[PDB]
């Protein structure tokens, strides 16, 4: 069971700086005096590692309370303890801490390592009660006060102890890497003994691997158990602890970092080079021996015309009345705002096939025109409405260029387009001389000719008129019930945009490195007045036909000049 | 809202003759395509005639050399002059005003021939 | 209302000069100093203009008349008028300029344009009647006598005058061009003060744009609008026109052609080069600076070897006798050529069911092996043979699986089967246990057990032979008639083919670049005699290894040799 | 009809050497003086080609045998045959070369020849019986003997006699090779006047094309047809046949072999070179005109470590008592190995039914987690323990998801569970108030209310415990026996697995060329000891950090270095 | 050319007996079926018998045990006993020969019977 | 392993009382249930009567108002009063531990009453 101890009294943070520590082998590879470069998550050289007392006396009485603070866990953790009497004990990784979420436990008592990961109930104040036996004290029996219940546990290890026994400035400095990646948290460690230094020492040690648990949890805080050698009930004026704790330990957080290390000749790493240090750092992951790219955008400009007309969708997919394949209904639409999340998210068509563009980005183009082409059609031939494709209907009655752009929306019509009786308003052809051209529309009726005599517009022998009806009857099968068909064919030019998404203007900032957006252009530059003279009609500028020199700002006429950010 | 008159059916005896009239009214955008279609309880629309605006005539081979189709350019109307009638053309007859995109449809004509 | 004029009498043409007029601006990309290739609707240089006169005075005794003739709008327009008086004021576009087709209307008053897209009944001499007035004299009303009557207009627009007022050698140059391309009627103008110039001047001004229209109708033919000061009442004798049309416009048509123009540093462009127009502008093209390819074969020979093997579909379509309808005759074709259209093109048959392949590409299709079918029937019970159907035949006689691909063909058979007595050689049952498999032939004669007693192959209560036969007669009706019907049934399998259509040989042309199709080797060249010797094996002949230098024609087997079309 | 000859007594075989002979015209295409290069299936030069008489005189008495033993047809065959008296008239070729599958018969009279395509019925010993005209002998009448019966025909070809007439050292060799590709028999043939050379002679005949034959069938093996001179009846002491068989037959095998072909200048081939022979003939192949590769590993070596860690399949499979099917046993099984095969293969288990996963490859795969479920069940009702099922097991007991992936497996333990006074501890419900949820447990013991009136957990009228017992005894039927059911579910998910089965680890060769597979990675070398010191947390060797040069064998820990294959 | 001979039929008194025979000739392939058909003035072909390879004889009911059927393999021929004949017999009588495929017909012999 | 003591059983004449009682070791997590059965030769295990963990007590028909069940939290064992006893309940008595999970059984105690 816990037990509760005093507020913390939110310490202020202390800092210190670690001098190339933290190093471990990235891999199982035994490499003999070669020179490595490896990209992977490593504690950046010359940090500020945030250290804590282990038993800290601030309080003007001298109270000691122990500093154990619930820590982040940012996509790994270099912990160093620099100790004497093995006050520190293991470590506790989890989301919440608490029932609702697993987390893990690793603990060192005096004989082996406890490691389990359940749905732990840990309270605030997590620490191990350590007392000495009557007779022998060559061990230190340990009551847990960590957890007030564990359930679904899923993970059980034991093997020998993470931490050896100390039991006199004999200090000895522990260090551990801890990372979770796919699921498996890794363990590194490295145990060196120091003399005389109390904070983190000066050299070079890598940290051997130690342990990979396939633990599968989420770690986003770890806290630190700590070993409580006095009395909660009673506390000593002085002395019951550990010499006001002497003992300390210090935590750094991981970062994605390239190092250099160098795989002396029995395979071990006995020197590495931060290459994002200093300028000579950089120059020697350059060389991989040991002997523009300063500006950058940080906001992001909008600039589109004023329009607030709505684009007649409702007309088009609303719509009372669709037209026959062979008298394809295209309408044009511009000069409005068309917003297309409300087609895209109602969900009420079944074909949303989109070419050349995303089907979530057309809130985020800006088009000169849009073309809207209102069907009625098969299930069955659905299919044959995208570019490339063959058929009766792709082939007869409307053909979509291999290089369409746009979108093809099929939804289907049994309540609105079938009758009891069939409806037979509209007319297919299964003949025609030749193959159309795209997006081209015969409306002829001419009698087409079968055999090799004249049928002068009178149907007979090889003599047929060229349009069926369909059968669109409520009780029809998927294939062969109406599919209500749009084609919205977008038109991407260099010309001054007309249908615009739902976006918002913001304001220009002038000679300043910015991501821009004029019109439906984007990129990213630097932008200056022009005395260039644009007529009227000219919306851009391409004095080298390969990048747009200067522009005209949609809202005022001035023409802003695009210098590239680039130096 | 494009709207399509027919007139004229009835019941006549084998051999007369009748005149069926439709008017399409409203936008009937002027590249337009005029047709008569028949329908007998329990058969098929059979598509009996077709006039564009080229003033070409198309007839289906039901009915050769029966049913005229006449063109009214003024008022831009429709008439069916049904003569030689048969008993096998007893049968709903309704107009197809293509027009350019929206294809109407008209109300109907009871066309009955039978001694 | 409109206002019948005089005969044009059709004036025959006359042409001048384009020295480098028409070039417009292409794009709405400022460009500066820079040399731009452009392909589009250009008017060639020094191409020959057709010019009018606005007023000619061409009879005998002075008659003065409006040169407005309806001409051609072939791919755009290059319209220029020299004038000084504004007697023209507008044009008409479209196909046939009645109410039958729309028609696009611009006309210029003398305070701003008027510009429609409606159903105009045009007269045979549209025009506007000019007059001033009484006091003032500095503006001229206008009586418009264009169209009689204006329907379902879709489109107006109003803007600034396109033409100036010129209210005495002040002539002024006014350039259009007028291209109709996606829907789009686009605008180019300009204006330039001309002196001393009857003709166009040598010169160079570019087109800026005016506007574009979204107009979206078909254009071929356009017009010009002219306005009479004089009256057409009353005609003077001299100077109650304009000078005797010292006025004039020059229409050109433009070609699609590949310019070369040049931006200077403020943006305009100041000079062009025409790419086919000499060789030497072919060269300042190529090196994009202003400072084998001549024979193409015009004909296709194919050669391919006789059509021997020829099907006996006469033993099966002209065969005397027809078997019963329970012991169909079905009868192997393969290992020669099959000429469909002898059959389809004599058309003598009254059905042509093909379902799977269209007839008219039989030919173009070599199966692996056909089944043809051979019996005669009632023409009522034509109607099932056909994969899905029912009835006693489809039922209980011949299956047709749902999957067919081939053709169901049956003709007239009453002069042929049908006796004054009755024939009663063709027998059909009308009772089984259970109805068939596709393809099945039952010939059991076993007597079918109506009720429940079994028959024990003797007739009697409940108990029936299987066969009853049919009264063919020459009396009977069309659906009790004898009517002859065969079955081909292709297939299309992954095996080699047997059955061919009637390869279609060519004619032979020697010493001229052609393409050639010699057994299937398809190629391009010319080709001579040869006097090499083929052994009586061999077919091509390959003496570099890469090219086919010679081959041997199917049917006269002189051996050719190919001499690449390129020199 | 056909005659049964004596048996053939299984002749021992004799070889023979064919210098040079087999080449063919792979093409049709006239090249001259070229050396063209072909990869085709070509008879290998100077290879031993089985050579047979055509009548042999082996026993002692001196009896006359024909010889013609079916021989296979691998990728094509040349045939060559030294005769003088037309007694070689044939051959047959099939798979089965009976009514079964289709066969090809090539047969020669004195006309003409006869190939058939059809289901023939061969015989044991075909031959055809040759006998002259008592007055003209200019011809032989030929009997044939081939076949029993001829079905299903599906082609037919006759032309010019394969083999002329041969009617007295004037020997003569006839070459054929036959080959089937694509469907299409393609027949290759060649005549020599030969002169005092009984076994083939050295030179050079290229093959000239004769028939392409479309026949699309399977062809595997085939045989000789024979002419038989003597009489069958009646044999004569001796020179009844023909000179006791001094013509011969010889037959070689294509393989797929590249040629150098040396056209000459009228389009003959002149000479040849197998690229395959000779280091000479593959210089001349290299450098096209007439004037490490050595080491490929045998065997494959895999090395994983031990299975230290077993999972306790026997604390549930041998465990002494099986919980009552209301208080299911649920086990977890993870961090272990898995072996399969010691429950699949024990040989004493009543079902092994695996949903989702195949039970032989339940080794191979590894488990994140299994849970074992273990209870005695009664057999009639073993049938309910699988998804979808319904019945009071099923549906009130333990319900199982239509989507299970795991196993099933349930033994009768008669011998275990039951005693003479019958076993009623396996406690047993009947009555639920609904139906449950997958792998829900319901152990409440509330009596449930059959009837209108509340229980208030008393008994009485409508009102019953849940639970009735079982009369487990050892004289019950089988279908009222007990039988112990475990049920492993298994977990694949994306998570680390904790439960693999017993990876196979094999031998270990040295210093030879292997594949090796060690610790999961494969790769194709030679190993050798190696002096290397691996620290022991490190497996590989990358010196070069591109190429695995050592390794560290899993089971003993020596360290192996990696020598490439290629020298 | 399958050609079918029929022969034996005539006059006969009331209570007489006649002897058909009609033998096959041409292609008749092996699973061949004859059978006989009765036809008088005014009437439809009328199908007396009918016997397969497998030597089974059916026989219609008007002629109940009174007229037979026998066959001969060695020439493939089939012939009717016909016995205890009746006025209501007189028709003429004609082969037909299932085989397999074409089927063909007799030419015809004439049997009367009456008093 | 979970070990269920049972004692104080044995022969008492008709009328008599006696206290029968069940001690629970091993793993029994907190919310278990504790029940009593019955089993005569030649019967079935007829649940006497059943204690959980919310002190709720139900009892089966057989024995109204006669049989009484105790408990001890603090040693989480169980006591049964069996007073006013009859012939009729002859028979050896078992355990029940429902506990949540694999379920365990005592070893049983002969109460036999006769006269």
């Amino acid at each position: 069971q816990c037990v509760n101890l005093t507020t913390r009294t939110q310490l202020p943070p202390a800092y210190t700086n670690s001098f190339t520590r933290g190093v471990y082998y990235p891999d199982k590879v035994f490499r003999s005096s070669v020179l490595h470069s490896t990209q992977d998550l490593f504690l950046p050289f010359f940090s500020n590692v945030t250290w804590f007392h282990a038993i800290h006396v601030s309080g003007t009485n001298g109270t000691k309370r122990f500093d154990n603070p619930v820590l982040p866990f940012n996509d790994g953790v270099y912990f160093a303890s620099t100790e004497k009497s093995n006050i520190i004990r293991g470590w506790i990784f989890g989301t919440t801490l608490d029932s609702k979420t697993q987390s893990l436990l690793i603990v060192n008592n005096a004989t082996n390592v406890v490691i389990k990961v359940c749905e732990f109930q840990f309270c605030n104040d997590p620490f191990l009660g350590v007392y000495y036996h009557k007779n022998n004290k060559s061990w230190m029996e340990s009551e847990f006060r960590v957890y007030s219940s564990a359930n679904n546990c899923t993970f059980e290890y034991v093997s020998q102890p993470f931490l050896m026994d100390l039991e006199g400035n004999f200090k000895n400095l522990r260090e551990f890497v801890f990372k979770n990646i796919d699921g498996y948290f890794k363990i590194y460690s490295k145990h060196t003994p120091i003399n005389l230094v109390r904070d983190l020492p000066q050299g070079f040690s890598a940290l051997e691997p130690l342990v990979d648990l396939p633990i599968g949890i989420n770690i986003t805080r770890f806290q630190t158990l700590l070993a409580l050698h006095r009395s909660y009930l009673t506390p000593g004026d002085s002395s019951s602890g550990w010499t006001a704790g002497a003992a300390a330990y210090y935590v750094g957080y991981l970062q994605p970092r390239t190092f250099l290390l160098k795989y002396n000749e029995n395979g071990t790493i006995t020197d590495a080079v931060d290459c994002a240090l200093d300028p000579l750092s950089e120059t020697k992951c350059t060389l991989k021996s040991f002997t523009n790219f300063r500006v950058q955008p940080t906001e992001s400009i909008v600039r589109f015309p004023n329009i607030t007309n709505l684009c007649p969708f409702g007309e088009v997919f609303n719509a009372t009345r669709f037209a026959s394949v062979y008298a394809w209904n295209r309408k044009r639409i511009s000069n409005c705002v068309a917003d297309y999340s409300v087609l895209y998210n109602s969900a009420s068509f079944s074909t949303f096939k989109c070419y050349g563009v995303s089907p979530t980005k057309l809130n985020d183009l800006c088009f000169t025109n849009v073309y809207a082409d209102s069907f009625v059609i098969r299930g069955d031939e659905v299919r044959q409405i995208a570019p490339g494709q063959t058929g009766k209907i792709a082939d007869y009655n409307y053909k979509l260029p291999d290089d369409f752009t746009g979108c093809v929306i099929a939804w289907n019509s049994n309540n609105l387009d079938s009758k009891v009786g069939g409806n037979y308003n509209y007319l297919y052809r299964l003949f025609r001389k030749s193959n159309l051209k795209p997006f081209e529309r015969d409306i002829s009726t001419e009698i087409y000719q079968a055999g090799s005599t004249p049928c002068n517009g009178v149907e007979g022998f090889n003599c047929y008129f060229p349009l069926q009806s369909y059968g669109f009857q409520p009780t029809n099968g998927v294939g062969y019930q109406p599919y209500r068909v749009v084609v919205l064919s977008f038109e991407l030019l260099h010309a001054p945009a007309t249908v615009c998404g739902p976006k918002k203007s913001t304001n220009l900032v002038k000679n300043k490195c910015v991501n821009f957006n004029f019109n439906g252009l984007t990129g990213t530059g630097v932008l200056t007045e022009s005395n260039k003279k644009f007529l009227p009609f000219q919306q851009f500028g391409r004095d080298i036909a390969d990048t747009t020199d200067a522009v005209r700002d949609p809202q005022t006429l001035e023409i802003l000049d695009i210098t590239p950010c680039s130096f | 809202q494009v709207q399509l008159q027919e007139s004229g059916g009835g019941l006549v005896q084998a051999g007369g003759s009748l005149r069926l009239s439709c008017a399409a009214s409203g936008s009937i955008f002027s590249p337009n395509t005029m047709g008569w279609f028949r329908q007998a309880l329990g058969k098929q629309r059979e598509m009996v005639a077709v006039i564009s605006s080229i003033a070409s005539t198309q007839y289906a081979n039901f009915v050769k050399g029966r049913f005229t189709i006449t063109r009214d350019n003024t008022k831009n109307t429709v008439h069916l002059q049904m003569n030689s009638l048969i008993p096998e053309d007893t049968a709903v007859y309704y107009c197809y005003a293509v027009d350019k995109s929206q294809d109407y449809w008209g109300q109907g004509t009871q066309v009955t021939v039978s001694s």
